[PDB]
């Protein structure tokens, strides 16, 4: 029961908090963490789509500005 | 510039766009298309815009 959740974050401390909440979800069942980023170019943001969607476990994207 | 294109990844078509820009400074394009691709019609327009 393993899953991998996609997001967009400016810094990686929020990804660490996301992994802490991944553990709190794993209290109830397996969850992984994706390589999230916040790029200053939407062309590069479109190019990262295959780099993030390359797996089967990829979940809904949680996007920040 | 009559270029052929196999029905492939639309992200690779987006790569192909400034591949053929590197082939020639392209101001105008024409591109034949399949008859069942409306989600790709939702794709192509905002890439242009």
């Amino acid at each position: 029961k393993i899953v991998n959740i996609g997001a967009v974050l400016s810094t990686r401390k929020h990804e660490q908090m996301f992994r802490e909440a991944v553990n709190q979800a794993n209290k109830r069942i397996q969850l992984q963490a994706t390589s999230v980023t916040h790029k200053p170019n939407a062309i590069q943001m479109a190019l990262s789509v295959c780099e993030d969607l390359i797996s089967s476990q990829v979940y809904a994207i949680l996007v920040s500005h | 510039e009559l270029v052929a294109m196999n029905e492939t990844d639309p992200k690779s078509i987006i790569t192909r766009i400034c591949d053929l820009m590197s082939d020639r400074k392209i101001q105008g394009v024409v591109f034949a298309d399949d008859t069942d691709q409306e989600a790709i019609a939702q794709i192509l327009d905002f890439i242009s815009a």
